[PDB]
RNA sequence: GAGUUCAAGAGGGCGUGAAACCGUUAAGAGGUAAACGGGUGGGGUCCGCGCAGUCCGCCCGGAGGAUUCAACCCGGCGGC
RNA sequence: GAGCGCACGGGGUCGGCGGCGACGUCGGCUACCCACCCGACCCGUCUUGAAACACGGACCAAGGAGUCUAACACGUGCGC
RNA sequence: UGGAAUGGAGUGCCUAGUGGGCCACUUUUGGUAAGCAGAACUGGCGCUGCGGGAUGAACCGAACGCCGGGUUAAGGCGCC
RNA sequence: GGCCGUCGCCGGCAGUCGAGAGUGGACGGGAGCGGCGGGGGCGGCGCGCGCGCGCGCCCGCCCCCGGAGCCCCGCGGACGCUACGCCGCGACGAGUAGGAGGGCCGCUGCGGUGAGCCUUGAAGCCUAGGGCGCGGGCCCGGGUGGAGCCGCCGCAGGUG
């Protein structure tokens, strides 16, 4: 019913903020903000998200478990990736595609993980 | 599966190149055939003239089968009967024009709005020029610029008309399928005539620009492109 | 935090030199704000030559240049730090202009983050 | 400029009219993707019937459907009603229907399923018959509302047979003059 | 323009309606008082049926 | 909801309905049904054809209770009974015929309309009708009065 | 929908108890916000006190 | 002047203190009443700079470095 | 029996082209504040006819009304 | 499907404003005539700006989104 | 010719070839040195690179989506698909009285909702300051002030 629970929340004030003629969404597992119903993590059955690691260095990738019903305590599987920048992309690029796991977000996830790893050093430009 | 489908790509592409080269010969030989016909249809007018003169008889030429009608008066103050006549010639904007077949049904129509149109007989140069520069076709009620032979063919293929050259012939020597080849052409939009008109509100016989100007409309089509 | 923005088009405006409403002769009782004159003898409603201009939808701007700041970005009114991270992906065409109510204690907190994320802020430190 | 008239430039049946609630919105989101990409017309007709107003999808009686699925050469086909399907206590005989409709009334659902027939919804149909093959299409009586006994030639003109608005039916409201020739006036 | 039911309606006194009442907000606070009458009457006459004779 | 009314979109217009050539005043042309016989005649003669006059034979203390006589057609004459009843043709000790009260269901007259399934019946009701008595007989059942 | 899953009951200290209960049929009914909105903004108007 | 006060740009009809209107200072100007629709001159103004703008962005060669645990695989272990 | 190309007077522009001025000066469509030169009758309403020698109007602030509410009834649309 | 030319037609509801009009080519009644009163046809003005008639409801040209380039109608080209 | 908007194409998109691109898995024999013996007809549509992108019998792999390589992806992302979204074609745009649609125009209160903002300074008020929108208006900087205030979803009205 992924579509159905999107028809309910497509505009109902949950996480959306609408200002200056731009629409944004603030969820966990949303690899952008501007778009919707392709990057929500609350909605779909298999959602991948890339967020900065807690320890301050590196990045964290979170996949959603498919097996097991909606038990939010153990729905999401987390992992830590602390490599050089290039191998970090290969890890994330490998996981999304070679698992065939929701490959809509292969390209969006890579760019998300780059900027997360970019800001974890002195600014480059 | 790869190899058998591999042949599929080449047969289709080759049949495409196959079919294209066949077309280009066809469109070619047409205009060659026509250019022979336009020439002969010319010297068969010179012929009949000269052969009469030697014997002292007069050769009366043909009443012409075409007439290009250009509107010279805008919307304002248009009479009821007039605004219906020149909306059947699909003239709905000042300085627009269409080719009109000539016959007793239409002559009286062009008598009703005689103070509102300047019309004569287009020479081959004009029908050549009016269709090559201002030729927009009415495809799906959405006028589009005739820059290819597919557009003419895909909407006139059932009458033999398949090319830009043919669309000029049928209009010129009104054929068995003149109505559609004259309807496929969205009415022309012709600029204001450089050099003036010396008056808009009077018939051409009194030295102005309106009404029958049998052979001088070739001039007024030169100045509007 | 100024990057080269993504694409830098020619921001050409038909007009935005303000439309003032008819009859601000000496009247302070009439504001500069616009209200279409709905009179019957009115010289402006009637579109006379040499009166004020009267807005019509022909003054619009490009669909792909409308709301573009002169520097090349587009605005977004940001209240706290966690309303920035939305711009962490659309950061090459969106600038986070900070609001008027934030104290100067945590405006340095917001501006500090914008440097990290390379998010352009049109309103860097104004208070001290 | 041109001298056309603009009355009819705008069209009241647009590229797309309305729809209301999420379940219906999903249906239209489906039967639009089936209408524009298939080359059929049953999908287009169903599409342009999911937009209509509740006043233009009147209920289809169970009796009416039987008498249209009884006709020769019409057995083995799945009836398709875009509106709703009421029960009808005036049918004492057993049907054997196979129906697909939006809303089927509790009593009508109790009867159709009872007889051995099968009942379908507009998302089971798209899987079973996408191009729209094998379906008898129907519609409830569109001019069956009570109000249509009011529209027409205005009452009180020579041959008008139209029901006039009135507070009630009775002795004194109806026939005073204009309804009986003993009173100087009858049309 | 009149093309409808040829009706005529009663609020037609040129002295007020308002001299005559127009409110009904008691009945949620009235239904509670009455229920207190029954619930005190029932306990008063102890064993005999509470639904009268 | 005053934010949906059209007066909210009618600010700035010098009259916002009711025009200005004749500013429609407090009440032009009588209050209520005024006229209607000599200057609203045209409206009253083609939207209420009979309005002025009477048809006689008054009844003075009409007690509408004594004229209570609701009617039930034959089409929905098997609706008054349950389903274990009608189904039984030769089953569950439903023999030649069942019995249908109508005075019980609330109706008195039995009006004839529509086909009646071929089962013998005993329709009991305070009144009847000529067709409604013919059709019941034609099925095989009998018409029985009660009061 | 159909085929109601098995819900697992939790104790007074977390640590899911053994006993389970089948998910009741209500949780599968149509959602349709335009009802839970129109049935709401009426039943929120029934506690108004008068003001005049 | 001094002083109380966080404040008297809270002073005993004193929270905030706009517009009509007036004084004064600064700037610009002046014979077709003032006022209104296009460019130049000026600005007690401000705004962003700017002795260069080697602007960034990926991928290849280069000569220096440096970590090598490090790349590669292989084995162990866990999660999907 | 097979690639190279001019691509093209070709399904809408590109330079595998250059130069200046930059710490006593650059840029501000946007949009300003004043001033100069080019075009322009005072608003609301009744009216066939408004700038009218037709009436209301000194200027500013707040308040300010074709409806609001109840009852009818009609049609339209939404959900049972 | 059967004279020429044009683009889709048919149909149901609910309906606010109007019911003070005026001008011109022609046709035309009363009048001496009227910038007068009264009629038919068409087009205008009211509801409508723009180029021209120096000025102006209604004449001639022409019908309005914001602009650049080109050419025009009616008017004109001593100087303004 | 550029740009805005309205309207039309019963428009296109679940990642598009169609400005005419004429589809499949096998079987049995003969087998095809390329395709289905429609052209001076000169009339809608039947030749020059076919049998290389990368790959085979006296190896196999239709090539684990270590890519069918797509010069468009049918399991499969463009800036791209908030379908109430995105995109492509054309025609057109004046208007009082009057009607309708859209307002991320504006005011006041209420149920939700921003782990919203606020004495390290709210509401307001001023402003030769920086800007967005055609416009209703909005946002930011500077000054004064001294305690409350705003955005999003719906709701109501003594709302300009």
């Amino acid at each position: 019913s992924a579509h159905l629970q999107w028809m309910v929340v497509r505009n109902c004030s949950s996480f959306l903020i609408k200002r200056n003629k731009q629409t944004y969404s603030t969820e966990p597992n949303n690899l952008k903000a501007r778009n919707s119903f392709r990057y929500n993590g609350l909605i779909h059955r298999k959602t991948v998200g890339v967020e900065p690691a807690a320890d301050g260095k590196g990045v964290v990738v979170v996949m959603k478990r498919r097996s097991g019903q909606r038990k939010p305590a153990t729905s999401y599987v987390r992992t830590t990736i602390n490599k050089n920048a290039r191998a970090t992309l290969s890890s994330i690029r490998h996981m999304i595609r070679k698992n065939k796991y929701h490959p809509d977000l292969r390209m969006a996830a890579i760019r998300r993980a780059s900027a997360i790893l970019r800001s974890q050093k002195p600014v480059m430009v | 599966n790869f190899a058998e489908l591999k042949i599929k790509r080449l047969r289709k592409k080759f049949a495409q190149k196959m079919l294209r080269k066949a077309r280009r010969k066809l469109i070619y030989e047409k205009a060659k055939h026509y250019h022979k016909e336009y020439r002969q249809m010319y010297r068969t007018e010179i012929r009949m003239a000269r052969m009469a003169r030697k014997a002292g008889n007069f050769y009366v030429p043909a009443e012409p089968k075409l007439a290009f009608v250009i509107r010279i008066r805008g919307i304002n103050g248009v009479s009821p009967k007039v605004r219906k006549v020149l909306q059947l010639l699909r003239l709905r904007q000042i300085f627009n024009g269409t080719f009109v077949k000539l016959n007793k049904a239409s002559i009286n129509m062009l008598r009703i709005v005689e103070p509102y149109i300047a019309w004569g007989y287009p020479n081959l140069k004009s029908v050549n020029e009016l269709i090559y520069k201002r030729g927009y076709g009415k495809i799906n009620k959405k006028r589009i610029a005739l820059t290819d032979n597919t557009l003419i063919a895909r909407s006139l293929g059932k009458y033999n008309i398949i090319c830009m050259e043919d669309l000029i012939h049928e209009i010129y020597t009104v054929g068995k399928h003149f109505k559609e080849a004259n309807n496929f052409l969205w009415p022309f939009k012709l600029s204001s005539p450089r050099g003036g008109m010396k008056k808009k509100t009077t018939h051409f016989v009194e030295g102005g620009d309106a009404g029958n100007r049998e052979d001088q409309i070739n001039r007024l089509i030169r100045r509007m492109n | 935090a100024a990057l080269r923005p993504l694409v830098k088009p020619k921001i050409v405006k038909k007009r935005t030199k303000k439309f003032i409403r008819h009859q601000s002769d000496r009247y302070v009782k009439i504001k500069r704000n616009w209200r279409k004159p709905r009179g019957i003898d009115n010289r402006v409603r009637r579109r006379f030559k040499g009166q004020i201009l009267m807005p019509n939808i022909g003054y619009g701007s490009n669909k792909k240049t409308k709301h573009m700041l002169p520097s090349g970005f587009r605005k977004f009114l940001v209240h706290n730090v966690k309303e920035l991270e939305v711009l962490l992906m659309c950061n090459k065409s969106y600038c986070a202009e900070i609001a008027h109510n934030v104290s100067s204690k945590n405006r340095k907190a917001i501006v500090e983050r914008a440097a990290q994320l390379a998010i352009r802020v049109t309103n860097p430190n104004a208070r001290l | 400029g041109v001298d056309i008239r603009h009355n009819k430039d705008r069209k009241v049946r647009r590229k797309e009219p309305k729809s209301q609630d999420i379940y219906l919105r999903l249906l239209v989101k489906l039967y639009r993707f089936l209408a524009r990409r298939t080359n059929s017309t049953f999908n287009q007709v169903v599409l342009k019937r999911l937009f209509m107003s509740r006043t233009n999808r009147p209920p289809l009686s169970l009796s009416r459907m039987i008498r249209k699925m009884k006709l020769p050469g019409r057995e083995n086909k799945t009836a398709v009603v875009v509106g709703t399907i009421t029960d009808d206590v005036r049918v004492q005989e057993v049907p054997k229907l196979k129906v697909c409709a939006l809303r089927v009334t509790s009593r009508a659902r109790s009867r159709i399923l009872r007889a051995g027939g099968k009942i379908l919804t507009f998302d089971q149909l798209a899987l079973d018959s996408p191009k729209g093959c094998g379906t008898v299409l129907l519609s409830g009586p569109r001019k069956g509302r009570e109000v249509y006994r009011h529209f027409g030639k205005a009452p009180g003109t020579p041959h008008s047979h139209t029901k006039p608005y009135v507070r009630s039916k009775g002795r004194k409201f109806e026939r005073a003059r204009g309804r009986r020739a003993s009173r100087g006036y009858k049309n | 323009a009149p093309s409808r039911n040829g009706m005529i309606l009663k609020p037609h006194f040129h002295k007020d309606w308002q001299r005559r009442v127009a409110t009904w907000f008691n009945q949620p606070a009235r239904k509670i008082r009455r229920r207190k009458a029954r619930q005190a009457r029932a306990r008063r006459i102890a064993p005999r049926p509470a639904a009268g004779p | 909801p005053s934010r949906l009314r059209k007066t909210r979109k009618l600010r700035g217009h010098v009259s916002h309905g009711h025009g200005r050539i004749g500013k429609h005043r407090k009440h032009p042309g009588g209050r209520g049904n005024a006229g209607g016989m000599h200057h609203h005649r045209i409206n009253f003669d083609k939207y209420h054809p009979g309005y002025f006059g009477k048809v006689g034979m008054r009844h003075y203390h009409l007690k509408r209770n004594q004229s209570f006589c609701p009617t039930v057609n034959l089409d929905k004459l098997w609706t008054l009974v349950s389903e274990q009843t009608r189904v039984n043709a030769a089953k569950n000790k439903t023999g030649a015929a069942p019995i249908i009260d109508v005075v019980r269901s609330g109706y008195y007259k039995v009006l004839g309309k529509g086909k009646l399934p071929k089962q013998p019946v005993i329709v009991k009701a305070k009144f009847f009708s000529r067709r409604a008595e013919e059709k019941i007989k034609g099925v095989g059942g009998a018409c029985v009065l009660v009061a | 929908a159909c085929a109601r899953p098995l819900i697992s009951v939790y104790s007074e200290k977390g640590e899911s108890s053994g006993k389970n209960v089948t998910l009741p049929a209500v949780f599968k009914a149509p959602i349709r916000p335009d009802i839970v909105n129109f049935v709401h903004t009426n039943l929120r108007k029934n506690n108004r006190q008068p003001y005049a």
